[PDB]
């Protein structure tokens, strides 16, 4: 499958992960403003992180 | 094989409550204790699957999203193999399909996925 991986508001980039049918967009606030980490798969997550898992290509924007 | 069965969907009047539950078939040995079992909410076109609650033995991987904090609560019967999500003071904004998922362990990816159950809060006529 295909999914984004750029961090926060850097230009949209892609990462191809064959077979991985889900994707993720994690958001935590932190000291340095809203940080965002996108990637492949649907990961279990520590406390206080906005997780959003997704099912189509390049949908974790 | 592990397969996740949900139960408890339907229509709730605004302000009511309702308990979803997700039973992890497979691992019938009942040694799934640490499956990080997650509840996600899909509001159709708006947003994909939003993690609303995550249940693990590991504290850092057992919490609820701040949006629903105080209204939703998760429970676990590891022996009976069930992970329940009780929803109180249900608002219309909570109308969505709630899906269950299971990761093999804390920090691993949600590789198991559920059927989905609709929850509708509206107070309007159902025909
Ligand atoms: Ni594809
Ligand atoms: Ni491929
Ligand atoms: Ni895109
Ligand atoms: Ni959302
Ligand atoms: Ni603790
Ligand atoms: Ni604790
Ligand atoms: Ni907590
Ligand atoms: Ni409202
Ligand atoms: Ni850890």
């Amino acid at each position: 499958l295909e999914c984004h991986n750029q961090q926060s508001s850097q230009p949209p980039t892609t990462k191809t992960c064959p077979g991985e049918t889900n994707c993720y967009k994690k958001v935590w606030r932190d000291h340095r403003g809203t940080i965002i980490e996108r990637g492949c798969g649907c990961p279990t997550v520590k406390p206080g992180i906005k997780l959003n898992c997704c099912t189509t290509d390049k949908c974790n924007n | 094989q592990v397969q996740l069965q949900e139960s408890g969907g339907g229509l709730v009047r605004p302000g009511g409550s309702l308990r979803l539950s997700c039973a992890v078939s497979g691992v019938s040995e009942s040694i799934f204790a640490n499956y990080v079992v997650g509840w996600f909410r899909q509001q159709d076109s708006g947003t994909g699957r939003d993690l609303v609650a995550q249940s693990s033995s590991d504290d850092e991987y057992n919490h609820v999203s701040g949006s629903v904090k105080g209204r939703f609560t998760i429970s676990r019967d590891n022996a009976k193999n069930t992970v329940s999500l009780q929803m109180d003071n249900l608002k219309p904004e909570d109308t969505a399909i709630y899906i269950c998922a299971a990761a093999i362990g804390p920090g691993d990816n949600y590789i198991y996925w559920g059927q989905g159950t609709q929850v509708t809060v509206s107070s309007e006529n159902l025909y």
